[PDB]
């Protein structure tokens, strides 16, 4: 099944970059997510990331 | 700062929504403490 999944982050601010998919910065930036996830939900319930979009905060 | 809205997806009948709250609010600062990420706040709905 699938769930929404919204959050504010500070540690990072909002750029061009992540305005767009076509930048290193914001693939970069949803594997460490990724990556972050999946030590959270360790668990295995975790399959994968998808749909990912990111806007100002 | 920045919000990000996407879909994550979950095995049926193992996790509930509620369990991923628990899970990521208590990971906020420890997810945070390994990435040295901040998070403001987490919100996950089933619809």
């Amino acid at each position: 099944s699938f769930f929404f999944l919204s959050f504010h982050i500070s540690n990072l601010q909002f750029n061009s970059s992540l305005e767009d998919p076509s930048t290193d910065y914001y693939q970069e930036l949803q594997r460490d997510i990724s990556e972050m996830f999946l030590q959270i939900y360790k668990q295995g319930g975790f399959l994968g990331l998808s749909n990912i979009k990111f806007r100002p905060g | 700062s920045v919000v990000v809205q996407l879909t994550l997806a979950f095995r049926e009948g193992t996790i509930n929504v509620h369990d991923v709250e628990t899970q990521f609010n208590q990971y906020k600062t420890e997810a945070a403490s390994r990435y040295n990420l901040t998070i403001s706040d987490v919100s996950v709905s089933d619809v």
